[PDB]
RNA sequence: CGGGGGGAACCUGGGGAACUGAAACAUCUCAGUACCCAGAGGAGAGGAAAGAGAAAUCGACUCCCUGAGUAGCGGCGAGCG
RNA sequence: GUGGUUCGUGGAGCCAUGGGGGAAUCUGGGCGGACCACCGCCUAAGGCUAAGUACUCCGGGUGACCGAUAGCGCACCAGU
RNA sequence: CCGCAAGGGGUUGUGGCGUGCCUAUUGAAGCAUGAGCCGGCGACUCACGGUCGUGGGCGAGCUUAAGCCGUUGAGGCGGAGGCGUAGGGAAACCGAGUCCGAACAGGGCGCAAAGUCCGCGGCCGUGGACCCGAAACCGG
RNA sequence: GAGCUGGGGCUAGGAGUGAAAAGCUAACCGAGCCCGGAGAUAGCUGGUUCUCCCCGAAAUGACUUUAGGGUCAGCCUCAGG
RNA sequence: AGGUGGAGCCUGGGAGUGAGGGCGCGAGCGAUAACGUCCGCGUCCGAGCGCGGGAACAACCGAGACCGCCAGCUAAGGCCC
RNA sequence: GGGGGAUGACCCCAGGCGGUAGGGGAGCGUUCCCGAUGCCGAUGAAGGCCGACCCGCGAGGCGGCUGGAGGUAAGGGAAGU
RNA sequence: CUUGCCCGGUGCCGGAAGGUCAAGGGGAGGGGUGCAAGCCCCGAACCGAAGCCCCGGUGAACGGCGGCCGUAACUAUAACG
RNA sequence: GGACCCGGUGAAAUUGAACUGGCCGUGAAGAUGCGGCCUACCCGUGGCAGGACGAAAAGACCCCGUGGAGCUUUACUGCAGCCUGGUGUUGGCUCUUGGUCGCGGCGCGGCUGGGGGCCUAACCCUCGGAUGGGGGGACAGCGCUUGGCGGGCAGUUUGACUGGGGCGGUCGCCUCCUAAAAGGUAACGGAGGCGCCCAAAGGUCCCCUCAGGCGGGACGGAAAUCCGCCGGAGAGCGCAAGGGUAGAAGGGGGCCUGACUGCGAGGCCUGCAAGCCGAGCAGGGGCGAAAGCCGGGCCUAGUGAACCGGUGGUCCCGUGUGGAAGGGCC
């Protein structure tokens, strides 16, 4: 009443990472960028990454959310010109 | 839970009476009859809190 | 003549004039779940759509 | 959550504006200085607030909501059943 | 003096089942059904309450509608109700 | 220890009983659902009782019922 | 041969382009099965519920069972009930508000849009219930 | 001769008998036959009718004692905004 | 932005198949073997996507079958019989 | 779908129209119940037998021969179609 | 002619002193209502049956009845180890 | 002796229909009927078997229906029978030891338990010649509950995958690769981890700067321990991988436990349920002077519906009212 060996055979299961909302769309106080949950969002867009430059999301409200390192936590604000006096 | 007399043993802790309790998992592993910390029973707020059960 | 899984009608169930129906959250709790707290703050009421049709119906009439 | 048999008690659904109005047609009886208690639509008189009391009237019934009973005072009375 | 033998269907008692549903099947269901037995009648069944329920309210038994697919029974499942 | 009851062992009563103990004659004695106080009901452990509902072998009536492979299978020396 | 005449009938000599017919099938002429031929039987129905749509009678709408009236036999009275008339909640109970709670953060709802009875239908449940099909179990 | 036999009977069919293979039990008993549950259930198999108009399918995904079923999705169609 | 033009979105009733293959391509396995299977991107067939072609051949190249027998241009493919 | 429809219909052009499960709309005959101020037939009910008018159609009408007695509904209803 | 070897498990036969354990007796004690006598339960220390546990006997009772290394063996188990 | 020719009689399964040739090719891959071609008059009777996938029979061999029926054992359960405690119509007489509470003990006391005896009037049997005798006898038959054995029988069951059924494997969840570059996809395709744990890897406030290599000296000659240089961090992080990433999660020390209740705007993935994130609002703390962080961990695995029940809190229900059994809510 056990299990065997020499049959590696070991399928893998599912995930579901994304950039949801990609860069520069109607910004809604909701899941910003994703690739590491428990995540700790940030302020506006993010531009820090194992790449160099940065990314703007011409979309501004409360805040977004990170992914733990990847992407690059937000902080470089950027409400967007669409955040002035009505 | 999965009651496993394996250094894995579930317990709680009163609120000096603050009245009832609050959730907690544990491990004899170390410090046996050891278990204290504060909270806040329906009883006002705070209150010393032994855990033993 | 008709009745209804009176059951489910008992447990989880019961509609609003809205023509909709709901039953208490229903995450985990109330079995195994030393788990956590905030998770606790995880039992109000969960309203599943589509299917809530068998349901409602099958119940139909009194509820 | 259900019981091991029957038991139960009682009470009904009767409310404000409701009356004032359809009770406006209740004027075919005690709809003058109005000693309500129809007798037309319901069972076990209760008074729902919402609306705006009126037709100045004393009501021989079970009870009613907050405002209601209030509004009541707006321009009318309030009598309760049996013993209260 | 009466019986006993009948008799399509219907009647109460005596005894009394699997299929099948539950998408298995042991609980459950079909049911107290189908069948067999006894026996009364032209109808038997039943029938003036150590009843019902609770407004100090109701009152024979029966049957039709309604109560109600409600109160409720349950591997709270199919259903029964 | 079973029954019936909506009750499938249940907080589970009433009535009915398979075995064993085996009370009272009106301040008696069951009952209103474990039990208990108080209230309220009823008076058993014998009997008779038409009428209101069920069923068609029989006779009649009527048919958005049939017409000879339909209707009862069998319209006439057929349960032969 | 022209009882519907200058247009058609019937039969074919040639040539010209052509794989039958049904079920189940990725796919079928079939060599997969179904059927020899003709005539008649023979298969999505009824009831109670519920469910949407529609034809229409009043918006509070609507009727049990029965009482009476009945060539034809003529319907008419019957108001226990039941769905709507707020709902929200395990409940107490409150109530156009309510439950969680001790907090003005959400769930259900308010906001009338109001049905209701019936008729006729596409359906859904109980039904033997689209129609026949077996090996078996159980009673006498 | 545990011989063949006529005539008379006894047992019986979830039960008989059986010098015993599961044999024989009114010509196919691995549990007889008729009537009854009953038109048992039957993801399987077939079978499934007169014309015509309009558009136009899937043969994937998710969970199943579920894999040749079916729930929910995805792709059809009609009514209104 | 939109030349488009006719798909789109929500509510709601009625569904069916819930297992397909064939071809090109990019991958998996496989003896880079099979009209092998296994996932993907487009097409393809769907018992009529019926006709042309490639002899014949769903199916690969072209084609979208309302109907008009004794019209006209072409496709792909052809023009010694 | 849209430009005016008088009830028809007529004109443009847009615009397709191959289609099994399967979805929506429209029509056809079958035996019956109306006889919504309806009745034909011995110089034939009806079925039969045969056909070069009417309809996309499933059917109609109508004329010739047969055969002994019925039944048709101009319109709505029903169903063992 | 001759049926040998094993009762660790199993069936059985015997044992019954000891553990266990049902209904049950039999009381500590708690509980509900109780103005109170009372009036219902839960009740446990100990005594308590076969059975099972434990001791033995049991094979024409079920059943089972070893493995490899070395050694005279000019070569091979073997006489031995 | 049929078969053959005559006269008399005169069936039968199967069959859509048919005037049914060979070829080599083809199609669903073994064709008279489709293509090209070659032989080819119309019919018959006596024959000979090859093809018409000929006839017989909706394969018995196969798998599939969470079909059926028979036998088997340490399959599941249950009954028949058998053993068995207490109880009953199963009455007397005596011999006895045990418990117990009261007043190791003994004396007594109520209590009650074990047991040994002919009898005997039930009961049964007995008979043997009649109803009386005889024999057993409190038995037992036999009734009720207990418990036990119990395939003797009765009823069900004994999964899926499966590039044929079986044997073999294998089914959840975490990562890589496969996925063709958004997301995401089979394969019994590749390889590898998990059904833990840590009370201190918890919360903050305060400090640290890795592996390694080289050069110099104790106990030291791999491999420390210190001292001096070099360093897109290649070390470091409890556990598998992969992302991360020293600025640090990562290494110490200070107090501290929010490893919070009431909630959560608003999103990720999603047919379901789940799964997962999260500012900010309030009560109440902790850490810092404070600007702020704290609703366990660096993450993504450490898993489970709803019912069936336990228990600590409620004081919501409590089936005539007062309550409690019991129930709902946490």
């Amino acid at each position: 009443a056990h299990k065997k060996g020499v049959g590696s055979s070991k399928n893998g299961r599912d995930s579901n990472p994304k950039y949801l909302g990609v860069k520069k769309f109607g910004g809604e106080v909701v899941k910003a960028g994703n690739i590491l949950v428990r995540q700790r969002g940030t302020k506006f867009k993010a531009g820090q990454g194992v790449g160099m430059g940065r990314d703007h999301t011409l979309f501004a409200l409360s805040d977004g959310k990170v992914v733990f390192i990847n992407k690059g936590k937000g902080a470089r604000f950027i409400s967007i010109e669409a955040a002035q006096t009505e | 839970a999965k009651d496993g007399p394996r250094i894995i043993v579930k317990m709680e802790s009163s609120a000096g009476t603050g009245f009832y309790y609050t959730t907690t998992k544990n491990r004899r592993n170390t410090q046996a009859k050891l278990e204290l910390k504060k909270y806040d029973p329906v009883a006002k707020k705070h209150v010393v809190f032994r855990e033993k059960k | 003549p008709k009745m209804k899984t009176h059951k489910m009608a008992k447990r989880r169930i019961k509609i609003t004039g809205t023509g909709k129906v709901m039953a208490f959250k229903s995450g985990k709790r109330h079995q195994n779940t030393g788990k956590s707290g905030d998770e606790i703050r995880g039992k109000g009421k969960g309203f599943v759509l589509a299917k809530a049709e068998w349901a409602r119906m099958k119940l139909m009439l009194p509820r | 959550f259900k019981r091991p048999q029957k038991v139960q008690e009682e009470a009904a659904t009767i409310d404000v504006r409701e009356i004032d109005e359809n009770v406006t047609l209740l004027a075919a009886d005690d709809v003058a200085e109005d000693v309500r208690d129809v007798a037309d639509d319901a069972d076990y008189v209760k008074v729902l607030g919402a609306g705006q009391v009126r037709h100045e009237l004393t009501l021989i019934a079970d009870d009613f909501s907050e405002g209601a009973r209030e509004k009541v005072e707006g321009a009318g009375g309030s009598v309760e059943l049996t013993d209260l």
